């Protein structure tokens, strides 16, 4: 643990703060997380356990590589590969111009190709979020942030407090549903798409009424033909407001028919109707993707 | 040379509070440590929620309201000092050990409603009460803390971020996304800390908006337009099933006649009509034997194999 | 609410001379610091004034254009940062113009005027270097202007006492048959207050009163009736020979006021300029 | 020991500033904008905001430093 | 789900890397297969008491199994690796684990919290944070999707579990093995049908190679009532698990 050279503070979370240090003996920019485990009454934290495990086993090209993991008497050091910035920074600073449609493409491509990788290993990642995004210079985008990440070798309970923020959220979490599913994930990649198509949240609510009344404005609200089921849930009210689905033409302008159709194949009310990872990786959205 | 770090207090998202000396009178003070945040918010500068306690609580001076000590800053990460409080109002309802008298419940009840006259006659809004952002001295002195939510109110057209409270203490407008609202909001979170202190369990403990809403509606009854007057206009107002409602006295049964009577009005469906801290002062509740305990005498909180 | 504020405990002084005094303190302050360190390119008091005066038109400038548009009460509150700021400090060792910024940027967060880093920056007449450069400097230099504060954040404008003076005068005052067309001029006169040290001197609702008195004054019409009569000062006539007082001694205030020279502010540029790499 | 209720008592060094209740019929409230029934909703009126600002126009004018 | 398969597979992957070390048990010089049956027991009452899932209780069976299997530790601190084990298998499976003071009190305060602490530690780092083990619960949640009976479901959720107490012929049998004997042994119990098809082209576990681990589980059903640990059978008496461990297990097997 002295093999590092502490360059900066890259930031600090709910439970670890984070370092810019140099391999001093091979010259690799790295991230330290350092997560104090004195000040614990309870031991490692659940969220950490849960990161470095299913991360451990998660080694893919987008993915962010967990290099080594230093564990001390009141202390523990995650070093992962190092990224310059994230994708809501870089949506942040590419506003009034706009991303690229190919390196949409591009970044869709290597995030559903990440989560495809983590569902086939039976792991929810359950917090996709542009700031959870982490790419490089050569135009590589990673999953990041398994704090949330779940596996679902047995079914996964949907907890209130430990759940993605609000614009990302989908609505049978915010009906009350009782289990996660790899749908609520397909589902904030979809936001996130939509977000980068149209530098702006799909679904910029305030509350959990505001955000579900946002989704029931521009999907239209459901009945038990779109969602079998729907109205059992247990915070469906039957006196919801009936709005109309907009067609995507003013949702998403800028995209075409295949995108168009692939986002809607995101946005399916029902949670088995919409597309899986892989089955959108076989989407003719990406016939023509080159990582630029 | 000005703190020497002595414990960890508890850690949170937005900042990190240890416990901490003065080395000028060795005086006890919890410092609160902002953190940096998400790497995205670098260029943010110094953390919002730090400068809204700062500047809120460097112009608010009342025994029941938690005194910014110091507010001393590294360039990398500000620091805020406060006075050290044993404990808060929510440990000493979880702890089954200690019992609430019906004195000591006034006593809790008299400090947080003169200090919140206090914070509402300066025109500002606690917007987070609950509990555990009542903290307790040694001597017993109940002080509102917490103050990132807090923001004033009173100017026109000054609606803002959407910052509420937990779901528990939320009030029902703030329930339908009212944007502009007055001591009301503080006042239902008062009569549930009220109701949290005679049940020692949360009163309306909701897991979700709309179950907080319903849990509302079923305890005290879908109301009316005439309890109401203007509900549907909230932009996120739902119609929900006429409930009945519970009478009070069967919820709170060892509760008296002026107690439910301050019940009642602080859970007034009405937020003009409910009653203000200045009203609620002046109810009979208060002024009737027994009288409020003082800050001294208030309560301070399977096998082995045989191998 | 003002009467048990920081800013009336703290940043209310009872004299110009007090003023002086502090920013003359501040000079040789600095002069010693730099004579200890290691003759011509210090600055008297009175230019550091000239050059405080030219850079606070430029904030106000900078804040009248700014997308979004600020509300009244950011530009006071920022316009206050910058004279309180360089009360205890020179010129000389911090730039008014990075100064003048950061105060913009503290009393945009201060007043909830939520917006974000990219976009005040953008509102820079700068390229985007320089835009960087700039909010380098801004994050730099935001602890250290909250430092010279003194951690006094909540500053008070007369804007809303003068829009209570109107409601009370609309109200109590039948005499004055419409108090509108006092508005646009007592809103000039506040403008000239807001150039001269009175914000440092006075009470806001002293300020919105003698704004409003003036304006009335400059249309012929007089509210001697509203001061002994709606606000009671015939019982006690102390207090309102002292209220007549401050309103005088603020009008004189603002009729002393001198502008900057565009070539005076030329040479104290140029010499600041040549001092601010001579340290 | 009984409580008894006592307003508190902050010095504004100004004139009196009349009770909120009492707004409407001394005749403030003609002169400020109405309240929406959205705002009504919340608990929001009109009186809020003249007392807040009669409140403000009168802090303070009385003090000299 | 069309990735199913796929996890079915990265499973069957990963319980062979997850497999503690067979015949670790004669390595030890202290404890034997007794006492573990025994803590195995004890962890299915503290299961029970704090309402967890049965993925928290294999997993620490699974976690104690893969620690004793390096690690040599006296009869004292056994008590002490099932309690750290069942406290990581609880943050690492439930919605929010107990706190360290319910894990130290339902032992009586045998071990204080620094020790548990400590002991979770040393067993987090043998495992090297490998966690995300496979389970007889797991693929007996794979497999059930090929039927549904709830009561078949249940009895196999039984049979699985008996199969953690015991570790003498069990341990040589990896999970998906177990699981498909305990469906087998179920569907013959309650509706006397066999392996299904489905699952034979699904996981390539005949019949045949079943029949040792089968006949292993079929003998553990018959002395379950004798079994000096009777907490499992007492755990599905309830109503919730329909009432299967009372049932009359079959006396032939063909
Ligand atoms: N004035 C104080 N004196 C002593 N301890 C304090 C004080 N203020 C806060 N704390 C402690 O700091 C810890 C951090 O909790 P808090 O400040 O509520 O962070 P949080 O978890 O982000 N807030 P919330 O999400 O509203 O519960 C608490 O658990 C208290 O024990
Ligand atoms: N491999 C990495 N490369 C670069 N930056 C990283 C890396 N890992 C983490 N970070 C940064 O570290 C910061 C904090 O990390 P983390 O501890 O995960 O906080 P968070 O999960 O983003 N915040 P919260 O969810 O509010 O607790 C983030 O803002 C990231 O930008
Ligand atoms: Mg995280
Ligand atoms: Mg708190």
């Amino acid at each position: 643990m002295e093999n590092f050279q502490k360059v900066e503070k890259i930031g600090e979370g709910t439970y670890g703060v984070v370092y810019k240090a140099r391999n001093k003996l091979t010259g690799e920019v790295v991230a330290l997380k350092k997560i104090r485990l004195d000040t614990e009454t309870e031991g490692v934290p659940s969220t950490a356990i849960r990161e470095i495990s299913l991360l451990k086993e998660l080694n893919h090209p987008n993915i962010v590589k967990l290099l080594d993991v230093i564990h001390t008497e009141n202390k523990l050091y995650l070093v992962f590969e190092f990224l310059h910035q994230d994708l809501k920074k870089f949506m942040d600073a590419s506003a009034l111009t706009g991303i690229p449609l190919p390196l949409i493409k591009s970044y869709l491509f290597q995030l559903l190709q990440g989560l495809a990788f983590c569902h086939s290993h039976r792991v929810l990642h359950r917090d996709l979020k542009p700031q959870n995004l982490l790419i490089n210079t050569e135009g590589a985008i990673k999953l990041a942030d398994f704090g949330l990440a779940r596996a679902f070798g047995v079914p996964v309970r949907t907890y209130t407090h430990e759940v993605v923020t609000l614009w990302y959220r989908a609505p049978e979490i915010l009906l009350g549903c009782k289990y996660y599913s790899t749908a609520v994930d397909i589902w904030s990649l979809g936001c996130i798409f939509a977000e980068m198509v149209t530098r702006r949240a799909l679904f910029p609510g305030d509350s959990e009424i505001d955000q579900l009344f946002r989704i029931f404005r521009t999907l239209g609200t459901p009945d038990e033909v779109v969602w079998p089921g729907v109205t059992s849930m247990p915070d469906y009210k039957p006196s919801f407001p009936k709005w109309a689905r907009q067609d995507f033409s003013k949702v998403v302008p800028p995209l075409d028919e295949d995108g168009r159709s692939l986002l809607s194949q995101m946005l399916h009310y029902d949670p088995n109707k919409r597309i899986s990872a892989k089955a959108a990786l076989a989407h003719p959205f990406f016939q023509d993707v080159t990582k630029p | 040379k000005r703190y020497e770090k002595l414990d960890f207090l508890g850690e949170g998202q937005f900042a990190t509070v240890y416990k901490a000396r003065d080395k000028n009178t060795n005086q006890i003070v919890a410092i609160k440590k902002i953190k940096l945040g998400h790497r995205s918010e670098a260029k943010d500068g110094i953390n919002r929620t730090a400068l809204r306690e700062i500047k809120l609580l460097q112009e608010l001076s009342h025994p029941n309201i938690i005194g910014l000590l110091d507010a001393f800053g590294h360039k990398s990460n500000i620091s805020l000092v406060f006075d050290f409080m044993e404990t808060d109002l929510e440990v000493i309802i979880k702890d089954n050990s200690l019992v609430l008298t019906p004195s000591h419940i006034k006593a809790y009840m008299l400090m947080t409603l003169q200090g919140l006259e206090y914070l509402h006659q300066h025109w500002i809004l606690h917007r987070d009460l609950k509990p555990n952002n009542l903290l307790l001295d040694e001597n017993g002195v109940l002080k509102l803390a917490d103050f990132g939510l807090a923001k004033s109110f009173g100017s026109p057209n000054r609606a803002y971020t959407h910052q509420v409270v937990t779901r528990w203490y939320r009030a029902p407008e703030l329930l339908f996304g009212a944007r502009m609202y007055g001591v009301g909001v503080d006042m239902w979170a008062v009569g549930c800390i009220l109701a949290e202190l005679l049940l020692r369990v949360p009163f309306l403990p909701g897991d979700s908006d709309l179950d907080q809403l319903t849990r509302i509606f079923e305890t005290l009854g879908t109301p009316t337009e005439e309890q109401w007057p203007d509900m549907c206009s909230l932009p996120d107002y739902v119609t929900f099933k006429s409930f009945p409602g519970i009478p009070l006295h069967h919820i709170f049964s060892a509760a008296g006649d002026d107690l439910l009577d301050l019940i009642q009005g602080l859970f007034l469906f009405n937020p003009c009509a409910r009653i203000t801290a200045t009203q609620a002062l002046k109810m009979k509740y208060f002024s009737n034997r027994p009288g409020p305990t003082p800050g001294c005498q208030l309560p301070r909180p399977p096998k082995k194999l045989i191998f | 609410m003002y009467h048990n504020s920081s800013q009336k405990r703290h940043w209310t002084f009872s004299s110009e001379e007090q003023l002086a005094r502090l920013r003359a303190d501040a000079n040789r302050k600095f002069r010693c610091k730099a004579v200890a360190n290691g003759d011509p390119v210090f600055l008297e008091p009175h230019e550091e004034m000239t050059l405080c005066k030219y850079y606070e038109k430029r904030l106000l400038e900078f804040c009248s254009v700014f997308k979004p548009a600020m509300p009244r009460s950011v530009v006071g509150t920022a316009c206050m940062y910058f004279k309180r700021f360089y009360l205890n400090n020179s010129v000389m060792e911090y730039h008014p113009r990075i100064i003048m910024l950061t105060c913009a940027f503290l009393a945009c967060k201060v007043d909830e005027f939520n917006v974000s880093s990219p976009q005040f920056v953008g509102n820079l007449r700068e390229s985007p270097l320089g835009q960087e450069k700039a909010l380098e400097q801004i994050l730099e230099y935001e602890l250290l202007l909250i430092q010279q504060l003194n951690f006094h954040l909540i500053v008070h404008n007369p804007y809303r006492p003068f829009e209570g003076f109107l409601i009370d005068l609309k109200t109590r005052y039948p005499i004055l048959e419409n108090p509108e067309i006092l508005r646009k001029t007592a809103d000039d006169f506040l403008n000239r207050i807001a150039l001269t040290d009175a914000y440092l001197l006075y009470t806001p609702s002293q300020i919105a009163l003698t704004a409003i008195l003036s304006s009335a004054s400059r249309a012929g019409i007089t509210m001697e009736s509203y001061l002994s009569e709606s606000l009671m000062l015939k019982e006690n006539r102390t207090c309102l020979s002292q209220l007549l007082d401050i309103m005088k001694s603020m009008r004189n205030l603002v009729k002393k006021y001198e502008p900057p020279r565009s070539e005076e502010v030329a040479v104290l540029k140029q010499k600041l300029e040549r001092c601010h790499s001579a340290e | 020991a009984l409580y008894e209720y006592q307003p508190l008592q902050i010095e504004t060094y100004g004139p009196h500033v009349p009770e909120l209740e009492m707004l409407g019929r001394l005749g403030y409230l003609n002169h400020v904008r109405a309240a929406s029934p959205q705002d009504l909703a919340g608990g929001y009126t009109s009186s809020l905001a003249c007392h807040r600002a009669l409140q403000d126009a009168f802090s303070g004018l009385f003090w000299q430093p | 789900p069309d990735y199913h398969e796929d996890i079915h597979t990265y499973l069957r992957e990963m319980e062979v890397k997850c497999k503690p070390k067979v015949g670790y048990m004669k390595k030890q010089p202290d404890i034997t297969n007794s006492m573990r049956a025994i803590l195995v027991d004890w962890l299915v009452e503290v299961g029970e008491e704090y309402k967890l899932q049965n993925e928290t209780l294999h997993l620490a069976v699974n976690y104690i199994d893969r620690f004793l299997s390096s690690m040599s530790v006296l009869r004292g601190k056994l008590q002490l690796v099932g309690t750290a084990a069942m406290l990581l298998a609880s943050k690492f499976e439930e919605i929010y684990p107990p706190e360290v003071a319910e894990f130290v009190y339902i032992t009586d305060d045998t071990y204080t919290k620094k020790q548990v602490l400590r002991m979770e530690h040393l067993v987090l780092k043998v495992l090297t944070f490998d966690l995300a083990a496979p389970t007889v619960n797991q693929f007996l949640t794979q497999y059930f999707l090929h039927q549904a009976n709830c009561k078949v479901e249940s009895l196999a959720m039984f049979l699985g579990e008996l199969s953690l107490i015991d570790a003498d012929p069990y341990l040589k049998y990896l999970p998906s093995v177990i699981a498909g004997a305990a469906f087998h042994l179920a569907l013959y119990t309650v509706t006397g049908q066999s392996w299904p098809e489905s699952l034979i082209r699904k996981t390539g576990y005949t019949l045949e190679s079943l029949k040792p681990c089968l006949m292993d589980l079929h003998q553990t059903y018959l002395k379950a009532p004798q079994h000096a640990q009777q907490s499992i059978r007492e755990k599905y008496k309830n109503s919730k698990y329909h009432g299967v461990s009372l049932l009359n297990p079959p006396e032939t097997l063909n």
